[PDB]
This record gives C-alpha cells, structure tokens and sequence, in this order.
C-alpha cells in the first residue's frame, strides 16, 4: 500500500474593514449635518 | 436615551453610572450577565482553536438519496448495476431511478474512468464500486479518496 | 502583519477623533485621543458628543474582539 | 504657519509617488515554482531573468476578483490625485474652509483605501515581503499624518475666523 | 471543563473492544456465534474469545 | 491478570483567609491610630 | 432609636444561640460506612441507632489538627459572649465611645471567625451538610448585619457628641 499554531488575520480582519468604514461614514453624516444644519440655521440667523 | 444606549455599549465591552442603587441592581447584574457571556464565547473560541477539527457532513448511500449535488454512479456492464437495476430497496431503486436518467451519465466504462472521475469532480462526484477495489484504491495517490 | 493592522486602526482611530473635534472637548489635543487608543487596546471617558462615542464604542468593540482573539491563539 | 504647506506637499508626493512605485514592482519576493519577485501583476525570476502574467486570479469569485485588478489602491491612487490637486487648488482662490476640509476628509479616507486595499492582499495571497510593498504600506502611514497636519492647518484657519469675529 | 469535554467523542471498533477492559462484551450461548469465536484464528477474534 | 471536571476550593481559600486576616488587622491599625494619635 | 437596641439584642441571641446549636449536631448527614449524621465530634446511625467518636484525625498534623477540636468555632463562641457582655455593659456606664465600638469590632471580627472556620471544616471535610451547619453560617451572616446596626449606633452617637459640640 502507497497510503501508509497560526494566527488567521483574514476572519476578522474583515470585520476591521467593516468598522472603518463604518468609521468614515460616521464622520461624513457628521460633518455634513454639522456644516449643512449647524451653517444653514447660522446665515438663516442673518 | 443616547447617553443611556452609550453606557449600553460601552458597559457590554470591557464611565460611572451608579446614583439610585435601585439602578446599582441592574448595573452590576448587567456587568455579571455579559461577564458571563465574553467569558462564554471567549472560551468557546479557545476550544474553536483546540477542538473544530473536521469531520467529513455525510457517510452513507442515504445521504447520496437524499442529494443531489454530489453525483454518483456505477461501473458498466457488471454487478453493481444489475443489483440496482433490480434492487427493491426504496433508497437503492431511487438511486437507481436517478442515476440511470442522470444526464451526462453517471456511468463508467472502467474502474479507472471512475477514479479519474472522483479524483477531477472536486467531491462532486462518488463512485459506487465492490469494497476491495474500494479499500484498495485507499492505498493508491494520492491518498484523495 | 496583523501587528501592522493593530497599528493603522490606532493610528485612523486617534485621527478620527480629532476630527470629531473638528471651546474645546477633552480629545481637543491628538496626544490625549492616541492615549485613548492605547487604554483602549489595554484593558477612561471618551463620551460627550455622542458624535464620537459610536466610533469608540465601535474601538473598544473592536479591539475587544481582537484580544480576545489573541488570547485565546494564546491559550491553544 | 507655512510649515503646515511644507508638509502638506512633501506627504503629497512623497506618498503618492510611494503609492505609484508601490504599484510597480516588489510586492512579494519569495521561492517560486526557483526564486522571483512579483508586484500583484506579473512576476519575474532571476527561464532565470524572463517575466510573465503572474496576476491569474461566492468566495472565489467575489474575493479573488476583488483581489485582482488591484481595485482598493488604485482608488487609493485616484483619491490622493485629488488630494494634491485640490490642495494646490486651494494655494489661490481662498474659500476659507470649504475646500481645505473637502480635501482633507478625501485625503485621510483616501489613506483609509490605501491601507484597507493592502489588506484585501495580504488577505487573499494565501517566503517574504516586497520592500516597494513597505513602501506603500509607509505610505499610507505618511499620508495620514499629512493629514493630521491637514486638519490642524484647517482647525488653525477656523480659529482665526472665530478669533477675528469679536 | 469546556473544551476537555468537547474535543471528546471516542469511535470504537471490535478491535476497540479487544484493546479495553472496562466494558464487557459478550455472545449468545450455544451458537454459531460462539463456534466463530471459538474457531476464528483472527489475533483480535482469537483475543476477544 | 486482574488489572485488565470540579474546583478546588481549599486552595485559594486560604488566601481569602490570610486576606481577611489582613482586613482585621487593617482595621485595627487603623483606628488604634485615628483614636490613638487623634484624640 | 431604640431599634438599635432591639436588633442588637436580637442579633445576639439569634447568632449566639444559633451557633451554640451549630455546635450541638446536624452539621454533616449522609452515607457511613449505612447512613448517619455527625457534628464534628462523634456520629450517629440511623448498629443502627448508636453513637461513636467520629473526629478521629506538615499537612495532616497542621491542617487536621486545625480542623480538629473545631479550635476556630469556639473562638467565635467566646468572641460573641464578648459581644453580648460587653453590650449589655453598654447598656449604663456611658462610656460614650470606647466600648460601644470595642464590642462592634470584637463582633464583627467574630463573625470572621466564624465564617473563616466554616472554611476550615468544609475545606477539611474532603452526601449531604447538617441543618444546624446551615444554622451556623446563617448565624454569621445576621451576626454580620447586626455588627452593621453596631457601628451604625456607634456613629450615630458620633453625630450626637461632634453635633452637640457647636
């Protein structure tokens, strides 16, 4: 008869990219509510 | 209601919330209750990296039955196909009936046609041949089968 | 490799923060936000915009998830 | 003060041409099948001397495909294009916060492409590194702290702003 | 306690049965059974009877 | 021939002990100084 | 007011009386060998209906003798007569301060000892306990809150001396 430790970074890693972009998004619903409302409701002052 | 959600979150993940003490219960039984839990999952994971080993999901001609993305078929003119061909056995008869109208066909000519076959069908297919052929493959490379 | 991630989502997460920032917080300054960072990966008040707090929450999370990870390769 | 321009521009082009020679050679340089080098398009040995299409590519479709191409860090190298071009479009024609903001948002998100795009590869490549590979990964490092003094130079002008209101 | 239990499940064999002692095992009395046993000539067959 | 999951309390309870001990005296110490020195 | 007298007589005789009882018997019952009951010095049958010696002792001589003559229970029994003594004494002889809170720390730290040699039976021991055993930790456990409405009285009267003082 002729038949007789690691690390995975990709499984999460995924979940990492995830959260950045999560990241960045938040930062764009931010800024954009916080120029558009914050500066729409200053010049709407005067 | 925001602030709140935010002790939620930051409370599940590993500042000060007491004041009414009739609130401490609920604190600290929450701190308990997802203690319990990070230390559920985290050593389920641990056992993931220890145990998880794999298994093959089906060992049996009933598990071919009641399937059809694994194929699997006979060698022709011989034995085996005569004991489908007459077999009475549920399983085996509708083994039968769908191997004999599986369309390419799920025969083979030679028992070499068939190994080459499971050997290049990715496990998408099984071949049905006598047990000492079988057992004797076993001890041939690559050692896939 | 996954020491090189660790470090780019410190790095991206301390800048976040002072962009929250964007009269002053108490990550007004990068030092104090990359301090954060680290306290977070090791195992103490990000919350006051709520802006923020999802995307520390969302570190903490993270991170969480990741020495968990760590320590449990560890233990195999 | 004009510090904040100095390393604006040297984090524009010293990242973006470090993304481009990231993108042309030395991104692997391992054993193989026999030692060659290979930079995520094609790869040449050292039979020795000669180079081939090395890049042949819902896991295998929608990963691989990702994987090829390499679709993250050219969207890397588009984003910091209209990093540099909106900054040196910002040198005239003041608009005081608008357009500093808008760039370097685009900037740090685009380091974020960068940086992601490396893990999609090093991810889907499963023995060493291509060095021009730490360049690209040294890159995106440099770009996020241009961006860092990015936002700081933007923070600065709104303090002048706010400070010169009273 | 966790994974010291679950990494556990054992498949035997007849031969697992010949390798241990803890569980008993046994035939039919007066049978073809008893006669394979006691004619079998397999090292294991010949070890269990 | 005719040879063919629990916790231990005891150990670390000592050390509840010796840490409770380490209480008592505490304390003692404690408010033999407050009194003591204090009053 | 008074309730702190009331509950700190109660607290004495409950817990005293209940740790006397705990001396007594029914502190382990289960299984001889056949079952019986047994109170850390001699065990009883159900042959059956007889009694015996049962405490029958650098690990065995320290620990074994520790656990044998329940050398901490008892001290947890003079402690509390303490209590109770020095209490009752309490009741005249103003003494505003000093006993009060003598009596409450040589209590509570009872209660220590009580709950510290509970420790060293069941840790000794090694089916089930004896009521009375449960009637023992019990009494520690309401000698603990009686301790608790002890120093409370004590700084109570405190707030009465330093409140009075202006």
């Amino acid at each position: 008869g002729e038949c007789g430790s690691a690390l995975s970074l990709s499984n999460v890693a995924g979940v990492f990219y995830i959260l950045v972009g999560g990241l960045g998004l938040a930062m764009l619903v931010a800024l954009i509510e916080f120029c558009y409302k914050s500066r729409a409701e200053a010049k709407r002052m005067k | 209601i925001f602030n709140s959600l935010w002790f939620s979150l930051g409370a599940f993940m590993r500042d000060i919330s007491p004041r009414s003490l009739s609130g401490r219960i609920v604190g600290g039984v929450w701190w308990f209750f997802t203690l319990i839990i990070i230390s559920s999952y985290t050593a389920n994971l641990a056992a993931f990296l220890t145990v998880e080993r794999m298994v093959s999901p089906i060992e049996s001609a009933e598990d071919l039955s009641k399937q059809t993305e694994i194929a699997y078929g006979t060698l022709d003119s011989g034995s085996t196909k005569e004991f489908f061909r007459r077999s009475k056995i549920a399983v085996f008869d509708k083994m039968w009936t769908y191997m004999r109208s599986a369309e390419p066909s799920v025969f083979v000519r030679t028992t070499a046609e068939g190994v080459a076959r499971v050997r290049k069908s990715k496990g998408k297919y099984a071949y049905l041949l006598e047990s000492t052929m079988n057992e004797y493959i076993e001890q041939r490379k690559p050692c896939d089968t | 490799e996954i020491w090189m991630c660790i470090v780019f989502a410190y790095i991206g997460v301390s800048v976040v923060l002072f962009l929250v920032s964007r009269e002053s917080t108490n990550e007004f300054g990068i030092f104090n936000s990359l301090w954060f960072s680290l306290g977070a990966f090791m195992r103490d008040i990000s919350p006051r915009s709520l802006s923020g707090r999802i995307v520390g929450g969302v570190w903490w999370f993270f991170t969480l998830i990741i020495i968990s990870s760590y320590t449990a390769n560890l233990a195999a | 003060r004009g510090v904040q321009m100095l390393l604006t521009t040297v984090g524009a082009f010293a990242a973006f041409s470090l993304m481009t020679i990231a993108v042309g050679t030395d991104y692997w340089l391992y054993s193989r099948g026999v030692m060659t080098h290979s930079g995520l398009w094609r790869t040449c040995c050292l039979f020795k001397g000669l180079c081939k299409q090395i890049d042949h590519f819902t896991a295998e479709y929608f990963l691989r495909a990702v994987r090829a191409s390499s679709i993250f860090p050219i969207l890397s190298v588009i984003l910091l294009f209209m990093g540099g071009l909106c900054i040196a479009a910002s040198e005239f024609y003041k608009t005081r916060h608008n357009i500093i903001l808008s760039a370097g948002i685009f900037f740090v998100s685009a380091g974020l492409s960068n940086i992601i795009g490396i893990i999609v590869y090093i991810s889907a490549n499963a023995y060493s590194y291509g060095w021009s590979f730490y360049f690209g990964a040294l890159s995106f490092i440099i770009a996020e702290m241009v961006g860092v003094l990015a936002v700081h130079m933007f923070i600065d002008r709104h303090k002048q702003l706010r400070a010169t209101a009273r």
